[PDB]
């Protein structure tokens, strides 16, 4: 494309001992004023894994289908539940398509965040694409990734994109702990949201904190 | 009739179509298949024969009961190589119709799509066609299922049972006695079994999956504890 | 491997699909046309298999242009498709040059289109002799492309079935100086006693040229009053 | 030839255009090479029997780089070809590493070029050979791990010999090698045991004007073709004259 | 056909379609060149009607350069194309290596020629061979030979057309290392043992030295011509 | 019923079904040198025995390598495997650059199997006579093999065209390859494989029976001319 | 399938050439087309092989036809294949004055045609060109000039040829009658002799055989006949010789 | 060597019998299908019972899904007789033609132009060697831009022809005499005027036209006709509750 119109929010994506955490606003803004407050960016990928937009919303939605086709076509051939594509594997493959468009002209403005689950010891090998208790993670299954539009790749233990990489995540580098519970990890990302509301233009209510627990992937809608 | 049988562009004086009846008699001497409706959901088997000599080979390994997304199944009848080209076009044929439209292909369109694929070989005088039959069913929520075969050279129709392979006038004996359309999924699955001892041993080489159980309403596995007990004697 | 000339040389010398070409339109329906002194004559009689057919409907003399009339004779497949590049090539020519496609312009060029036919790898020669006509600047012209490539001008011929002794009837019934309306008379008896048939009417396609007038198609009631003697 | 095309397998599981094509390699001049611990000799034979020839012009020992040198045999025009292909693919090896070919990954490329019916990829597509090349090359040199010595045929099979010999009489000098071929043999050992394998099969005489072998050393690693000095004092030797 | 190896093997191991090729040659007009110390004479032989075909449009003796003599035998109408395809590449090497091209070069590019047709697909095997006499990258002088086969040789001395065993035996014997300019000749026009005709009006003379290739004028031919028959009694 | 008229190209197909142009070429794997795989509970070897034209000449490799778990041995003509070895070396390389993890294995053999596939409908091109057996290493142990035509068996045992009637039999009665836990008695087991299914009045293995094992921990490991001759190729 | 090719560039074991050597025959079946130069021009005859009497016979011929303003062949062969080589001498004779701002020497126009009929039978797998032309013209380096081309290419060098049927009657005519130098006038009752002598008659029909002419007038008029003008040429043909 | 069965060769009597080849496919399949015209109105039956070709076990398969019926336009249907395989083909071949016209000429195509596109790409098929001939007939049915009904008939080789009411399938040779008979009883009848009784006047003509080739009772539930007619004007296929009370029109 040439030029981010229609702009988003960014995301917060950290992770504890049940699972990763990425939350967001469901708020677009085109140009200087929010057209559209009703709008999800954390698009589920996978039974495992998730992905978060930021920047451009429009040419979001064509990774999201280049990446939702491949989710059909890597359940084709799941003869086992091991040959399913690990998160690793999507950030690999999100990371090579930035890339090839950073050789040419249009680059598609996103700062992609892929999340999820690498590991397969937890059984779910049957998997519905339309429609008890959580698991303990070893905090080296759960990854983390971040891609900028220039095509930069790499993974941590909290991911935090476009604004909130200089609000939130300097809250977060000294208060973030290892292996926290559910409710500190929520706590911690509805304080740092709120002080993006705060010092934002972009920004507003409406989050959708998603979960990627070991049972699979749920939705929520708060109002902090 | 002398001479106009060897390639697939020539017509034979009689108005039949040499090259293609051939094909019919390679896939009556393959492995069957088998896909018949049920008033729950739909239900597939591929019994395998050629697998009797090898018994090296995995007990769940020859599968033959491929599909193009979460709720569409596609099998074959006789060459497995042909029709794999042709399941990579129906995959591709799902993908594309995903790209253009964010919407699962309907049936009644896909089967349009590939039956194409296969006749555009018919009409080429430098290629080879396919050998291969291909039995395509799903089963809708609101509406019932339909199972769709697309045999050599197009034709594509709809069914309600049907099986192709080195028996399909055996086993289609069987179907017709009682009326499937209205029984169960669950007591289908011994049911099957009860022609394939008749018309061959006590081995676990059939494999074969079902696309709706009020299962969430998509393409499930064998489910081998479901497949234990096998009524060997009734 | 898929384009090798089918339409190869014999040891007698000769294109011997190129005669089982033209025994195809010596086996068909017959074409007359006839050029005079202030216009030319095309006629074709329309063998009528059956009564259901529209007679609006089928066609053996097209329009190439406002003033180029084409008749065939053969296989009618092949027709529509040099009917195509017969118009498509009389475009080409009033796009460049502001004025309207001189005859031997055009027959150069439908020549050069149905000659290809016959050295081009995988396919066969056309199965059809046209019979292109018009008003021209230079006068009236009448050209026959056969089936090898080459054209010929002629004067007054036909090309259908039975072309040598009905081709006789104009090497005693024409002049060197013949009216238009003379011409009608002489076409229409070509083609009603020369063959058995059947008392010919309303299966009779004529096209004129009416003295530099637009190429005018007969009609069924039009060519009654000339059919009447 | 008779309706069959290039592509074709018989009953017994083999190609017709390939089988046809390996009774060509039987009628070239005779060759042998032989590829001791110590280093790699070739040798052939030089028909001139036209005295109208420059006798410069032919030679039935080229060479594709300073490490590997091969011979010909067969139809000696298509050897130009593969020969100019395999100068070509291992001087640009040259440009991409900088160190010098290996023998087996220069056989390699050039038997994927007597093969290039059924291949699907690109460095040949600009001119797919449509027949096999009928000739079989005896290629040798001292890459590394040591001097090395194959030899290569039109069905692709290249098998690594220790001591070869092709041309016409390929089958009258093969027992001569498998009988007096050692294990432990030094260069003269080997130039004279190449000699003498090209002189019970041989209808003429072993003077200077009939016999152009060369050799490639392992310390320099650079081949060198034998001129009048070095055959005429060799072939002197006869450490074996029986008749 | 199109793309269709038409150069096949045959059931015993050579190749069909240019062993015809190689027999065209036999049916065309005879040719021979000797190589001397630093000139080069040719001799091609033609056959035309007489009173008609006056300047002959120089079917044989055909230069490549100004230093690149080139004689051929068999299909006169395929040296329209491998000449052109030749004096092509003269140029071309002139143009990227701002040499003038050796004959050592240029009989690798007609032999290279050559062997692409009776390799590539679709395509007829060149039914013609020639011999190109030029000057190598120093002042050497060598003759070459290139057989529709591919393969090509330098030579001393060949002769090359009809029945080319009969005219190249009798230069295997009476032919000199260094043969003066006016006895070179003799020799060349001594191969009128082919051609049964001993007018000349059939055999065609050049020389080539000093990087300029001279004919032979009419004058001087007959009076060589003059010598041949009281020779033979 | 013919084998004049329905033989001379890919297309045409016999009155029975069968297409004799690729079955052709299925015979050729029947032609060349013998291959076993046993595939244990947590290893995989393949044995392979090469052939000598010549006494002078060298016994040229069998087995080959394609990436740092996957490894096959050809049957059949070597110069078609030469084009599917390197394809499936391509392939693998391609997946550790576009991605960072191992290649698939069932994924590989579906992408050589498909090459097969294309080699087969048109008339221009000819089927690769040539058997591959893959044996790989992913997640769990596997054995793959491929035909003229398009096909995928995951198979325990196998043999190549040579002796594969006196081979199949030794492993169709041997089912404790799986509870074989130990390596030397699976490479063993292999090994007798080839020396049961070896022509009369032949060496039984003089260094010249290539022998490679992979599994959970062991790469695409090569056995030297150290190893097997001295234990393993010397217990009978 | 490949069982339909009929390998028409294929060698045979004699050496020559198959489908040239059929066409070579066929155009001997044709028309006959006389070549002629003399010292004023150049002068090509015809014979217009007769099909009905309602062809015009006045305004046009297929036999002679006109390459530029000074270069004219006259066809002797198979009349469909001709024309695609008509169209391809016009376009070289025109591409050289587009390239060069000169006229084409008729030298080098027949080396561009022979080269298209050449590359036929080398390769792409067709049927040769079936024909083969007197083509003759007038330039500037050299004067008139007359060459005749073949269906395999091998073109050469004439003053007087006459191609076509019954060649070997024909040539006999002008081997002994054609004189080293001669007029129009006398040129024009030559190749009107040895026409009359080829199709064993005694005087033409005047509804018969068409010639032209170029002799270059510094400005190459090439003037072709009519039918009132071939009378004045038959007169003086049934005068005297 | 004589080959008369390559695609492209003319037989030494002027002939393609390749074409005469595949014109008998289509009869031996013997699907007769009706196509008659009428008052601003035409109408096309089927016979919708199977295609005799290789073996069809019945009593399983679905009727109502199994039809030689296909819409090209929302104007402009057509039936398709032959080869099942073809028969799909010349249809998607149709429908990409239709679709072709409307992006590239504004309206809605022609019944008669997209019939002569239809028998222009079927011509490539016989003049060239590379493909196969579609044994594939049909029944181009619409109505035109000047409120005409338009009736056009394609055969497997070039044939554009049109008719104002014909017969395809395997009984072309004798349904002509039986059409034209049955045709005479509409133009020389009483004839009072129009009253938009097409429905009447030509669907209860056009069944009664298939009722002579077919001595069957013509069962409603294998039996499907379609109607263009005007102030509809969408390829309107009569329904099964329509079908049998036509049928009992005899008395």
């Amino acid at each position: 494309t040439l030029g981010p119109v229609v702009t988003g929010t960014s995301v917060i994506a950290i992770k504890y001992k049940h699972g990763i955490m990425i939350a967001a606003d469901r708020k677009a803004s085109y140009g200087s004023y929010a057209k559209f407050q009703n709008v999800e960016r954390i698009f589920k990928i996978n039974n495992k894994t998730v992905m978060g937009f930021s920047g451009e919303l429009a040419d979001a939605q064509y990774l999201h289908e280049l990446l939702t086709r491949k989710n059909i076509n890597n359940l084709s051939e799941k003869k086992r539940k091991e040959d399913m594509y690990t998160p690793q594997h999507y950030h690999s493959y999100v990371s090579r398509v930035f890339y090839v468009r950073k050789n040419r002209i249009d680059p598609l403005f996103n700062n992609i965040i892929i999340a999820g689950i690498n590991s397969q010891k937890y059984d779910n090998n049957d998997d519905n694409v339309l429609l008890e208790e959580y698991k303990e993670i070893h905090k080296d299954d759960l990854y983390i990734g971040f891609v900028d539009m220039h095509g930069t790749n790499f993974c941590d233990d909290y991911i935090t994109t476009g604004y909130a990489r200089y609000f939130a995540l300097t809250l977060l580098r000294d208060h973030y702990k290892d292996n926290m519970t559910e409710e500190e990890a929520r706590i911690l990302i509805n304080e740092c949201l709120r002080i993006l509301y705060f010092r934002d233009a972009t920004s507003s209510n409406f989050i959708q904190i998603v979960k990627v627990t070991s049972k699979g992937v749920e939705y929520e809608e708060p109002y902090i | 009739s002398a001479g106009y049988d060897l390639s697939v562009s020539t017509f034979s004086p009689d108005g039949r179509l040499y090259q293609v009846e051939y094909i019919y008699k390679s896939i009556n001497n393959n492995n069957t298949a088998l896909c018949l409706e049920c008033k729950d959901g739909i239900i597939c088997c591929c019994i395998n024969s050629n697998m009797d000599k090898n018994k090296m080979i995995k007990k769940n390994s020859y599968n033959r009961i491929y599909h193009v997304n979460n709720n569409i199944i596609i099998t074959y009848s006789g060459f497995d190589g042909d029709a794999r080209n042709i399941i990579d076009r129906a995959r591709s044929e799902a993908n594309t119709y995903y790209y253009n439209f964010h919407t699962n292909i309907p049936l009644h369109i896909l089967v349009n799509r590939i039956s194409l694929y296969i006749h555009a070989y018919t009409l080429y005088w430098h290629m080879r066609p396919f050998a291969a039959s291909i039995i395509i069913s799903s089963f809708n929520e609101k509406d019932k299922g339909d199972i769709y075969c697309i045999e050599p050279n197009g034709a594509c129709y709809k069914y309600s049972g049907i099986v192709i392979g080195k028996n399909k006038e055996m086993f289609k004996t069987e179907i017709e006695k009682k009326d499937y359309k209205d029984i169960n999924v669950r007591d289908a699955i011994e049911d099957i079994y009860k022609f394939i001892l008749t018309s061959n041993n006590l081995q676990n080489l059939v494999n074969f999956s079902w696309i709706c159980k009020e299962s969430s309403y998509e393409f499930q596995n064998i489910h081998e504890e479901i497949l234990t007990p096998a009524l060997n004697k009734a | 491997e898929y384009s090798f000339s089918l339409t190869t040389f014999s040891p007698t010398g000769k294109l011997v699909q190129i005669e089982y070409a033209l025994n195809r339109v010596s086996s068909s329906s017959p074409a007359l046309g006839i050029r005079a002194k202030n216009g030319v004559i095309i006629a074709t009689e329309k063998k009528s298999p059956n009564e259901l057919i529209e007679e609006n409907s089928i066609f053996k003399i097209q329009q190439i242009s406002e003033h180029i009339g084409i008749v065939y004779a053969g296989m009618p497949g092949d027709f529509r498709v040099l009917l195509k590049r017969a118009r498509k090539e009389a475009i080409r020519y009033s796009l460049q040059y502001g004025s309207e496609i001189l005859v031997k312009e055009l027959v150069k060029i439908i020549a050069s289109i149905v000659q290809e036919f016959t050295q081009t790898g995988g396919v066969r020669p056309f199965g059809l002799s046209l019979l292109i006509c018009g008003v021209d600047v230079y006068g009236y012209h009448l050209y026959q492309i056969d089936p090898s490539g080459c054209y010929f001008n002629w004067m007054a011929t036909c090309v259908g079935k039975d072309y040598q002794n009905n081709m006789s009837f104009l090497e005693k019934r024409y002049n060197k100086d013949i009216e238009i309306e003379d011409a009608i008379h002489t076409a229409i008896l070509t083609l009603k006693e020369s063959y058995e048939g059947v008392l010919n009417e309303k299966n009779i396609e004529i096209g004129v040229a009416y003295d530099n007038k637009p190429f005018k198609i007969l009609t069924q009631n039009e060519i009654k009053d000339y059919l009447i003697e | 030839e008779y309706d069959r095309g290039v592509n074709t397998f018989s009953p017994e599981g083999r190609l017709f255009q390939v089988e046809y094509a390996l009774g060509a390699i039987k009628l070239g001049s005779t060759a042998v090479g032989i590829c001791v611990n110590d280093g790699v000799i070739l040798a052939s034979e030089r028909r001139i029997s036209s005295t109208l020839i420059e006798k410069d012009s032919v030679e039935k020992l080229l060479s594709i780089d300073d490490h590997i040198g091969c011979a010909m045999s067969g139809l000696m025009a298509d050897a130009r070809t593969l020969i100019d292909y395999a100068r070509v693919e291992c001087n640009h090896y040259k440009f991409i590493y900088n160190e010098n070919i290996n023998i087996k990954s220069c056989v390699e490329l050039i038997s994927e070029l007597a093969l290039d019916f059924s291949n699907l990829s690109d460095s040949k597509r600009k001119k797919i050979m449509s027949r096999p090349f009928g000739v079989a090359l005896l290629i040798g040199g001292v890459d590394k791990n040591g001097p090395c010595l194959w030899y290569t045929e039109p069905s692709g099979t290249n098998t690594r010999f220790s001591a070869a010999s092709i041309g016409s009489a390929q089958e009258g000098a093969e027992l001569l090698l498998q009988e007096n071929y050692k294990k432990d043999m030094t260069f003269e050992q080997a130039e004279i045991l190449a000699l003498t394998v090209l002189r019970q099969v041989m209808e003429d005489k072993l003077s200077t004007s009939n016999v152009e072998i060369c050799a490639i050393k392992k310390s320099d690693q650079t081949f060198y073709k034998y001129n009048t000095d070095d055959i005429s004092r060799i072939i002197d030797v006869l450490p074996s004259p029986v008749y | 056909s199109y793309d269709r190896a038409i150069t096949v093997f045959s059931p015993d191991g050579h190749l069909l379609q240019v062993e015809h090729a190689l027999e065209a040659v036999k049916k065309g007009g005879c040719a021979v060149a000797i190589k001397s110390s630093n000139f080069a004479v040719l001799a091609v032989e033609k056959k035309n009607i007489p009173k008609l075909q006056n300047p002959k449009t120089t079917e044989k003796l055909i230069k490549l350069d100004e230093h690149n003599c080139l004689a051929f035998a068999g299909l006169n109408a395929d040296a329209r194309v491998l000449v052109n395809k030749t004096r092509l590449e003269c140029q071309r090497y002139y143009l990227n290596m701002d040499e003038p091209a050796p004959v050592d070069y240029i009989a690798k590019y007609v032999a290279k020629v050559q062997q692409k047709f009776t390799h590539r697909g679709g395509v007829r095997p060149f039914g013609i061979a020639t011999l190109i006499a030029g000057f190598k990258n120093n002042k050497e002088i060598c003759i070459y030979q290139t057989e529709p086969s591919g393969i090509y040789a330098a030579w001393k001395a060949q002769a090359i057309g009809k029945n080319a065993k009969i005219v190249q035996e009798f230069l295997e014997k009476n032919y000199q290392e260094n043969m003066e300019q006016k006895d070179c000749i003799f020799l060349a026009l001594k191969a009128i043992f082919e051609v049964v005709e001993l007018s000349s009006k059939n055999v065609e003379v050049a020389l080539l030295t000093e990087k300029d290739l001279t004919f032979i004028e009419e004058q001087e031919i007959n009076s060589m011509v003059e010598l041949i028959d009281q020779e033979r009694t | 019923m013919y084998r004049n008229l329905y033989d001379t190209d890919n297309i045409i197909y016999s009155p029975e079904g069968r297409l004799y142009q690729v079955e052709y070429a299925s015979e050729a794997i029947k032609q060349g040198t013998c291959a076993v795989a046993i595939k244990s509970k947590d290893y995989v070897v393949v044995s392979g025995l090469k052939k000598c034209i010549s006494k002078l000449s060298f016994p040229q490799e069998k087995i080959f390598k394609i990436d740092d778990y996957i490894g096959i041995s050809m049957s059949g003509i070597t110069s078609d495997a030469k084009v599917l070895t390197k394809f499936m070396q391509n392939e693998c390389l391609s997946h550790k650059f576009l991605y960072n993890e191992n290649i698939n294995i069932e994924s590989l053999v579906r992408s050589v199997a498909d090459k097969y596939q294309k080699n087969t409908q048109k008339s221009s091109k000819r089927a690769f006579g040539v058997g591959l057996m893959i044996a790989a290493y992913h997640n769990e142990p596997c054995i793959f093999e491929t035909r003229p035509n398009g096909s995928y068996f995951e198979y325990d045992a196998l043999s190549f065209g040579a002796r594969s009637h006196a081979s199949k039999t030794y492993l169709e009665k041997n089912l404790h390859l799986f509870e074989e836990c130990s390596l030397e008695e699976l490479i063993l087991h292999c090994l007798k494989a080839l020396k049961c299914s070896l022509s009369s009045e032949s060496e039984l293995t003089i260094s010249n029976t290539a022998l490679a094992v992979v599994g959970k921990n062991h790469p695409w490991q090569e056995i030297s001319s150290l190893q097997l001759e001295e234990y393993l190729s010397k217990v009978k | 399938a490949r069982r339909y090719d009929s390998r028409t560039t294929t060698f045979s074991p004699e050496g020559r050439l198959y489908q040239v050597e059929y066409a070579l025959e066929a155009i001997n079946n044709a028309s006959i087309t006389i070549g002629l130069i003399t010292k004023d021009g150049v002068i090509l005859g015809a014979d217009k092989v007769f099909i009905s009497k309602l062809i015009d016979k006045a305004n046009n011929y297929e036999k002679i036809y006109k390459i530029d303003k000074h270069i004219f062949c006259g066809v002797a062969g198979l009349n469909a294949d001709a024309n695609i080589l008509i169209n391809q001498s016009r376009l070289y004779a025109q591409r050289y004055l587009y390239n060069y701002n000169e006229v084409q020497p008729v030298s080098q126009l027949v080396v561009q045609i022979c080269d298209i009929k050449q590359s036929y039978t080398q390769y792409g797998g067709l049927r040769p060109y079936g024909v083969s032309f007197l083509i003759g013209g007038y330039d500037t380096k050299d004067g008139y000039q007359l060459y005749h081309t073949d269906p395999s290419g091998n073109y050469s060098g004439w003053f007087a040829t006459a191609i076509g049927t019954n060649n070997l009657t024909a040539s006999s005519v002008l081997k002994q009658e054609w004189k080293n130098d001669m007029t129009l006038e006398e040129g024009l009752l030559l190749a009107l002799k040895t026409l009359a002598k080829s199709t064993d008659t005694e005087i033409p029909k005047s509804e018969k055989i068409e010639l032209a002419y170029l002799t270059n007038k510094d400005g190459e008029v090439y003037q072709k006949y009519l039918t009132e003008k071939e009378i004045e040429e038959l007169i003086k043909l049934y005068t005297q010789k | 060597s004589m080959y008369d069965r390559h695609l492209t060769i003319f037989s030494p009597d002027g002939n393609l019998y390749q074409i005469e080849y595949a014109i008998k496919a289509v009869k031996n399949t013997n699907i007769t299908s009706v196509g008659v015209k009428g008052e601003n109105c035409a109408v096309i039956i089927s016979q919708k019972k199977m295609a005799t070709q290789y073996i069809s076990q019945d009593k399983l398969l679905d009727y109502n899904n199994i039809t030689n019926i296909y819409n090209i336009t929302d104007e402009i249907g057509c039936s398709m007789v032959g080869m099942p395989g073809d028969c799909l083909s010349m249809v998607y071949k149709a429908r990409s033609e239709a679709s072709e016209f409307l992006y590239s000429n504004g309206y809605n195509v022609n019944a008669e132009t997209l019939c002569r596109n239809i028998c222009d790409k079927i011509q490539v098929y016989t003049q060239h060697a590379y493909m196969r001939l579609h044994a594939c007939s049909g029944m181009i049915i619409g109505i035109d831009e000047n409120n005409k009904p338009e009736l056009f008939k394609f055969d497997p080789s070039g044939f554009c022809a049109g008719y104002r009411a014909c017969v395809i399938g395997n009984k072309e040779q004798e349904s002509i005499s039986v059409l034209e008979r049955l045709l005479e009883k509409r133009k020389k009848k009483i004839q009072q005027e129009t009253i938009d009784e097409d429905i009447r006047n030509t669907t209860i003509l056009a069944i009664e036209a298939l009722q002579t080739i077919l001595a069957f009772d013509l069962k409603a539930s294998e039996i499907e006709v379609a109607i263009v007619s005007t102030k509809n004007r969408n390829f309107t296929q009569i329904s099964e509750k329509e079908i049998d009370n036509y049928l009992t029109y005899i008395a």
